């Protein structure tokens, strides 16, 4: 069933004004709150 | 590439900018104005 | 989702404080995606 959620919405105007880029504000919140998958790396004989 | 302050970069971006096919849609294209009698496709950069 | 979300995209801010938005520089409506093929049925709009 549905279920609360946290609906943060970012306004156009404001970040405008103080010179942030949406870009930036999207990549931030999803990679601090969601977890972002970068590149890769090789530990004993793994790419990982 | 010294003498000039050039690199193998430089090069590669040269190259991709100057040598590409490029599409640029048509003269009179759909959808056309009202008694249009004219269409002919536009030929912008091609490869070298 | 809407046309009328779609005109109040923020383009820039002037410098008196004036913003300018998608409908002020555009004309958004619903259309297809290509008005190349157009079908009638016995004279009458269809399509199939």
């Amino acid at each position: 069933e549905d279920t609360p959620q946290f609906k943060i919405d970012i306004d156009q105007e404001k970040a405008q004004a103080l010179g942030v880029s949406i870009s930036d504000i999207n990549t931030t919140l999803g990679a601090a709150w969601g977890g972002s998958y970068v590149n890769d790396f090789i530990d004993r004989g793994r790419v990982k | 590439l010294n003498n000039f302050q050039l690199t193998p970069v430089d090069v590669i971006s040269a190259l991709k900018a100057q040598n590409a096919q490029v599409a640029a849609g048509q003269l009179g294209g759909t959808p056309p104005v009202k008694g249009q009698q004219l269409n002919a496709s536009i030929i912008a950069q091609t490869r070298l | 989702t809407n046309t009328e979300e779609f005109g109040n995209i923020l383009l820039k801010v002037n410098q008196d404080g004036s913003q300018v938005r998608l409908r002020d520089v555009a004309k958004i409506e619903l259309g297809g995606e290509s008005y190349d093929v157009v079908a009638k049925f016995n004279g009458q709009p269809a399509s199939g």
